[PDB]
């Protein structure tokens, strides 16, 4: 009931693997359509077009920016910053300083508007619940949450 | 002959706009090649550039414009069929000067009621209204200043 109620909230391993069913969903993802930065652009595309809007991080209405963030569990971050493409991104359009370039002192880095955070304890959440396997072929998965503005209430 | 949007006489330049939306706007800024285009040829500035801060681009004297809502329209009419062999399509707008016109007969006007009693404030209207009419230039049979485009747009 959470699926066919978000079927644009939701990204499996591509859009020709939604399903209405979460256990079919889940088994449409290979093993071999992992994190690179092409595929994190579907994802903001998606956060764009969404049926009632996901309000953005950061807005600039003239030359039109609209900001957001993604929290990795460090194994989709590390597919995602050791790509064959998309790493002279960050060593030919950065300048050449040692001390804030990411390529050789780590930390978030951002690409196409979208700010890339690492948190290392998604991979203790998820490991518990049982994505190591239920992919295709019984394949490890990791989630991503591309995040906007107010999706998590703190009440003290 | 379509009036393009800035000329330039010397060193023949010819400016146009083209409107994508958001299927055919991934495929222009995520291909193979053309995407060194702009990483290499752009000056190393971290808040300008449109690769790690994306926005339109320019490329061929063709200024590429995302609007997201043309997904909306064209899958209401058709568009995610009716391609080879069922394939989804959608539309790209290359338009120059003087392509839809826009006539206003009164700008949009606020205005308020109290309904059932004036004293008993028991009900109460607000409301807004306009007279305007929006047409694309057509002369002869033919399209003014648009040239429509149509590509497979898979949505993966």
């Amino acid at each position: 009931a959470f699926s066919a109620a978000n079927p644009d909230r939701l990204f499996f391993g591509s859009i020709s693997g939604y399903s209405a069913t979460w256990a079919t969903g889940l088994g449409n993802v290979d093993a071999a359509e992992t994190c690179t930065a092409a595929r994190v652009g579907v994802m903001k595309r998606l956060a764009m077009s969404a049926s009632p809007a996901i309000t953005p991080m950061q807005v600039d209405d003239d030359e039109g920016r609209e900001y957001f963030v993604a929290f990795h569990g460090s194994r989709t971050f590390r597919d995602l910053k050791g790509d064959t493409a998309m790493l002279n991104a960050n060593r030919e359009a950065r300048p050449r300083d040692v001390s804030s370039n990411p390529l050789l002192q780590d930390g978030d880095l951002i690409y196409e508007g979208v700010i890339h955070r690492e948190v290392p304890e998604i991979d203790a959440w998820a490991a518990a619940n049982g994505f190591n396997t239920a992919g295709a072929g019984s394949a490890p998965i990791r989630p991503v949450f591309l995040c906007g503005t107010q999706s998590v209430f703190l009440a003290y | 002959a379509i009036t393009p949007m800035q000329v330039d006489d010397d060193e023949g330049r010819e400016y146009f706009v083209a409107f994508h939306g958001s299927r055919t706007f991934r495929d222009l800024k995520g291909d193979t090649a053309m995407l060194n285009a702009n990483r290499e040829a752009r000056p190393r500035d971290v808040s300008s550039n449109p690769l790690l801060q994306d926005g339109d681009l320019i490329y061929e004297g063709v200024i590429h414009r995302e609007v997201p809502e043309i997904d909306a329209w064209a899958a209401a009419n058709g568009f995610n069929t009716a391609g080879a062999g069922s394939a989804p399509i959608r539309p790209v707008f290359l338009c120059g000067t003087q392509s839809v016109f826009l006539a206003y007969a009164q700008r949009p006007q606020a205005g308020t009621e109290k309904s059932d009693i004036p004293a008993l404030n028991r009900r109460m209207t607000v409301g807004m209204d306009e007279i305007i009419g929006v047409k694309k230039a057509a002369f002869n049979g033919k399209q003014h200043g648009v040239v429509m485009g149509f590509f497979g747009a898979a949505g993966d």
